[PDB]
RNA sequence: UCUGCGCAUGGCUCAUUACAUCAGACGUAAUCUGCCGCAAAAAUCUUGCGGUCUCCGCAACAUUGGAUAACUUGGCGAAACGCCAAGCUAAUACAUGAACCAACCGGAUGUUCUCUGUUCCGGCGGCAGGGCAACCUGCUGCCAUGGGACGUCCAGCGAAUGAAUG
RNA sequence: CCGGCGUCUUUUGACGAACAACUGCCCUAUCAGCCAGCGAUGGCCGUGUAGUGGACUGCCAUGGCGUUGACGGGAGCGGGGGAUUAGGGUUCGAUUCCGGAGAGGGAGCCUGAGAAAUAGCUACCACUUCUACGGAGGGCAGCAGGCGCGCAAAUUGCCCAAUGU
């Protein structure tokens, strides 16, 4: 019996309310999902429409996206580094939305080759474009800093984005 | 022979999975072997009492099945054959039977 | 670009959800006089946005002027009582009441705890007009539209 | 979830008694609401009197002898709202239900042509997969929608055996209206000025033959035609005129002599 | 007896209970929703025949698959809306699975060939001499606005994340 | 060749559900300070849920309410309405309709579109039944009918014909 209500709480006036009712299934919490690094496990439950959702446990694999190149490609989450909710979550290698983590880098490096007849395209696309120097050093070395933007306790997948100038400098300076 | 289990002197059945020579208590779903399907409503389970896998002197009956067949006939079960109650009804089956 | 230190003070990074700040070579215009990219939102009900909000620096996910908070129902007035807290101001109202037996009037107050965007900075005793919203905090159910 | 309706929680417009059972039929979800409609068994029994009691009703209905909108309806209960057409072959009767003065449901009788004609308002207009435009009304969707696209609150003309859509009519000044809801319904009028109040209920101002003008809201308005010679459908003996309480009373007296 | 639907409604009672309940007036762009109304749906290499090398040739209206109750046989228990072993057989239960017929629209591409470069200054190089492959020299091919055909991979509804339109 | 049924998936209406609060309501000051260790008011990133939210975790601020009666206590299910009445009022509303809550006292849970369901399940406490003592059960504030209690309240009938599900 986990509940979500204001009934158990105090008033604004510092008083205390008295009940006349039990508790419902309308109000309902369930115990946190903690989603780590490791082979995919899933723990499906059912909601109040008859619609399943997928509590994720242990996700080592990801999907991550450039902004500005308008692509997404896979990668493998390697290590967790910074989390702003707690340092608890860091050390346990758990994954929450807006957590900062490390990725394989490979598929991005690959794709940026391509940015016969093809030989003209590799000029035209590479024209009117530069890549950040911030981004560069990382991408080369074979590891990147990326950010998961999915909630990976209620979809059982991690998805993310990738960090360019502004965001990136704000994170690096913590580390 | 092989073993399959049977009953206690109180008529409480034996369970494969439980290990003990003794009676215990467990929740039992509709489809399970201590609570019948048609008793209770859907989703229902009850607390029952039932006997472990290991045999002891407390057994009142036990059931088993011929596997390997020896010398002297066991009377009226290896000397009597009883046919199937009903034939197949399903199309494809009737063909697979006669091999036609 | 490089990052502020007066719009950043938090462990996590402060940004708008709506629009792409990572931007870059900017594809436009979406942006505000002219300046780095920013999201701003024209709410109706006959209210017209601040100049300030559009051109602002600030990062707020609770104002209707740069976030997806929608103002819908009841529309109220009142004055200001106390500027305390961070973005959360406190409204007083005053109004009368009538008892049929006596045939005379009577005075009463209520009070409310409302949200104030950092776009405004109204002082105690100023009038205000506010709007209905979905719960943004335990007490808070309204958000400022317009100051007087 | 509620499966039972009672006689004192049911509308006055059905004209059931306090006495004679404590229960009334609850019509299902359907083309129309619970707070305005007339359910099937209520029509048949209490009006047309081809059933004297409950058993009688279903002994008609369940054999598929009663058809609203060209589709036979087995069910005992099933609502039938404003601007539908009920056709029962066996008799040779046809009804087009409507409202009438004193706010109360009425029954017209129509011939061949208008047993296939109907009207539909527009509640909302929205877009679906493949960029296919859609409308929504009281009864049903139906798809795209030219006759020439336009806009909400307007009124169409719908044919039931197949779609032949004659044109449509819009909400604009000098047109004609019949009303629903609001304790002002069962009347007919023109359209003078429409006030628009943003975020809030929108108020209309109307008129009718030989003055005595009035007002209502704008979601109680249902268009009919451009003019009162331009109507697609037939109307009751009263033309949607209220006349004064004293006038009515007096007249009923004088004619009672027989 | 299996299957599908319903028993969360109706009945009965006021014990708790004052930003609590409730009435009048509003809101959900913060949400779910079986039965009912109306309306939609162009995804998927399946089956039979013949041979066999696993994979092919030849056809076209899919002759799909595996189980379990009632029943019978042994029964157990003092009782119990308590129960067990074995043998039988069904589906709108449960589990599979459908080519051509059958459309419109877009992406990414081949060291594919042919209209072609009208086209050089640079690029991509390809080679030898010095070659430390820094580069200098000499030699050499193609490209520097393009479009036609042929071939390959991807494309439906719904859901997640990131760009763009609104 | 033609027709009537049935079902999977998608979309949105009304049959519903859940959540939020602008205004209002008995008596008491021999109840004047009430709210943060154990969330009190707000802020930031998260978590959870059908979804919004101190609903909850971590971190950071010091606020919130009140003599225009807070907090505490006493009486009480709320409303439509009833009785009395020139008028102003006083008083009652358990009880036919509408809303809420409950099913010996507490808690936890399954199934399902919807329940914290009790003529569903699990455990404890109080009470209680049958037994071959090895065990297995019960819940009338549903209709009749008892027992106790109190100044005080009906048949252990007939029927689905009517009115509904």
């Amino acid at each position: 019996g986990i509940v979500r209500s204001r009934l158990h709480k105090r008033k604004i006036t510092g008083g205390k309310t008295k009940i006349h009712r039990k508790r419902m299934k309308a109000e309902l919490g369930r115990l946190p999902a903690h989603t780590k690094l490791g082979a995919r496990r899933v723990s499906p439950v059912r909601a109040r429409g008859g619609n399943f959702k997928l509590r994720g446990l242990r996700l080592d694999t990801g999907n991550f996206a450039w902004s500005t190149e308008a692509i997404a490609q896979r990668a493998r989450i390697l290590d967790v580094v910074y989390n702003a909710t707690s340092n608890e979550l860091v050390r346990t290698k758990t994954l929450v939305k807006n957590c900062i983590v490390v990725v394989d880098a490979a598929p991005f490096k690959l794709w940026y080759a391509k940015h016969d007849e093809l030989k003209r395209k590799w000029m035209l696309r590479r024209e009117n474009h530069k890549i950040e120097k911030a981004v560069a050093d990382q991408l080369k070395e074979g590891r990147l800093l990326a950010r998961i933007t999915s909630r990976p306790g209620q979809t059982a997948r991690a998805d993310g984005a990738l960090l360019e100038g502004a965001e990136l400098q704000f994170y690096l300076k913590k580390l | 022979f092989k073993l399959q289990g049977g009953s206690d002197k109180q008529g409480f059945p034996m369970v494969q999975g439980v290990m003990a020579p003794s009676r215990v208590s467990l929740l039992v779903k509709r489809g399970a072997v201590g609570f019948n399907t048609f008793r209770g409503y859907q989703g229902e389970r009850r607390r029952k009492s039932l006997r472990g896998c290991i045999l002891a002197s407390d057994i009142a009956v036990l059931n088993v099945v011929i596997v390997k067949t020896g010398e002297q006939p066991i009377e009226g079960v290896t000397d009597v054959s009883v046919p199937r109650r009903l034939g197949p009804k399903r199309a494809n089956k009737i063909r697979k039977l006669f091999n036609l | 670009h490089s990052v502020d230190l007066t719009l950043q003070h938090e462990k996590a990074y402060q940004r708008q959800t709506a629009v792409n700040e990572n931007s870059h070579n900017p594809n436009k215009k979406h942006v505000n006089m002219s300046g780095h990219i920013r999201y701003s939102k024209k709410i109706g009900l006959g209210f017209k946005t601040p100049k300030s909000a559009i051109n602002g620096k600030y990062i707020d996910r609770k104002c209707p002027f740069t976030s997806d908070v929608s103002i819908r129902g009841r529309i109220l007035r009142g004055v200001v009582h106390s500027t305390k807290m961070k973005r959360s101001i406190v409204i007083r109202r005053d109004y009368l009441h009538f008892i049929r037996k006596y045939q005379r009037y009577q005075k009463r107050h209520r009070s409310l705890t409302v949200h104030c965007s950092p776009c405004f900075d109204p002082k105690p005793g100023d009038e205000v007009i506010v709007g209905q919203c979905r719960p943004l905090s335990k007490t808070i159910r309204y958000n400022v539209l317009e100051v007087v | 979830t509620k499966k039972h309706l009672k006689r004192l929680y049911a509308p006055k417009d059905w004209m059931l008694s306090k006495l004679t059972g404590v229960f009334a039929p609850r019509p299902r979800a359907g083309p129309h609401k619970l707070r305005e409609c007339m359910t099937l068994m209520i029509i048949i029994r209490n009006r047309l009197k081809y059933a004297l009691n409950a058993a009688e009703a279903q002994m008609i209905l369940r054999q598929g002898l009663v058809c609203v909108d060209g589709k036979p309806r087995k069910d005992t209960k099933y609502p039938v709202g404003f601007m539908d057409v009920v056709e029962i072959p066996r008799t040779g009767d046809r009804f087009r239900i409507l409202y009438d003065v004193k706010g109360r449901f009425a029954l017209v009788k129509v011939g061949e042509a208008e047993g296939n004609i109907k009207l539909l308002k527009v509640e909302n207009v929205y877009t679906s997969t493949g960029r296919i435009p859609v409308a929504m009304t009281h009864d049903g969707h139906r798809i795209r929608y030219p006759d020439p696209r336009t806009h909400r609150g307007d009124t169409l003309v719908y044919n039931l055996k197949e779609k032949k859509v004659v044109d449509l009519i819009k909400s604009s000044n000098g047109k004609v209206v019949m009303v629903t809801g609001g304790a002002n319904r069962g009347r007919i009028g023109e359209i003078m000025s429409i006030e628009r109040h943003p975020g809030a209920f929108d108020i209309a101002r109307l008129k009718d033959a030989a003055g005595h003008e009035f007002a209502t809201r704008a979601s109680n308005i249902f268009v009919i035609g451009k003019d009162m010679q331009s109507v697609p459908v037939t109307l009751p003996k009263q033309q949607g005129l209220r006349i004064n309480v004293i006038q009515e009373r007096e007249e009923k007296l004088i004619a009672a002599e027989a």
